[PDB]
């Protein structure tokens, strides 16, 4: 059968962690 | 005008000993016994505390 | 058959642990 | 067949030591 | 069946992060 | 066939080691 | 079936972050 | 067919050398 | 069917990435 | 068929290579 | 069918980015 | 079929490989 | 079909590559 609202979720979810994940990494760097 | 004030910690005067008796016996003989591996030291000897 | 009640509630605490482990690298840095 | 009892205890406990893993990771920082 | 409305922002999405994973290990670096 | 006594130990045992593993990397921080 | 234009794009992008990675970690040393 | 006098004894070794791995990381803290 | 007009640059592309990895961790030592 | 005069080594020699691992990680700590 | 006219130059490729990549971390050290 | 004078002997290398790698890792530590 | 001159030759460069990441980590230390 099908329905995606669960699927369709837990996907954007795991993508938001993998984006916080992602930007946790940025820095702006110092000492010239 | 009063002299200078030494603040004085009682953290190695030896097990069994009073202070009076302590201090007067470094009065006489200008040598204070102290025990470094007091119970109160074990952690700043082990590293626990600073 | 079919049911979520379970595997619904293990995939959140998944995607929660993966919530913290994202955002307990988050650093605002100093030294500039 | 079916039944669990033994497999949902031991999702759980995966999912605690994630999660400890997690949280064991986080610090409050210093030196600003 | 067929639909990628779904599955192509997903991917979009993937490949953003890694976007941004990839930019964010990037420095111009110092002390010469 | 089945039978879980050898199977449920290993698990719970393999569970004890990542129990270790996250545990053994909890620190209660210094300078501040 | 077939049609290969989102598959072509999306294997040239996953391609191109792989390329920002490698070429992030490029540096120039010093101290001689 | 079956017997596990030997399967036992290498998933046992295999526990025993994740366990050990996870105690050598072990420490006790020190700087307070 | 068979085509390698887009699977052997995807393939290149692959290897001339994990060419630049190779190359981007050579270093030429100081400090003797 | 059925014989494991290779392959109990060779498993042997596994679990060794990773006993040795797990031990060479073991450090009795300094500074206090 | 067969031709390895390809893939016999993909497998080579991939060995020569391996060994690069481990004399790569070759070092003769100092400080003695 | 089988003849196994040559997965014998790349088994026997791999575990060879793997020994070095466990055994380069030891050090004898100082700074007591 | 069979034949093992070249998969013979590509397992044995694999191997060669194992061997020399292995004895790349190898260091006689100092500081004692």
């Amino acid at each position: 059968f099908g329905s995606g609202a669960i699927g369709y979720e837990f996907d954007n979810r795991y993508l938001n962690n993998q984006e916080m994940s992602a930007v946790a990494k940025q820095r702006l760097t110092s000492l010239p | 005008n009063w002299g200078s004030i030494l603040e004085l910690d009682l953290s190695k005067v030896p097990k069994g000993w009073d202070v009076g008796k302590w201090m007067y016996y470094a009065r006489v003989n200008h040598i204070a016994v102290i025990d470094s591996f007091k119970e109160g030291t074990i952690g700043a000897s082990t590293g626990k505390l600073a």
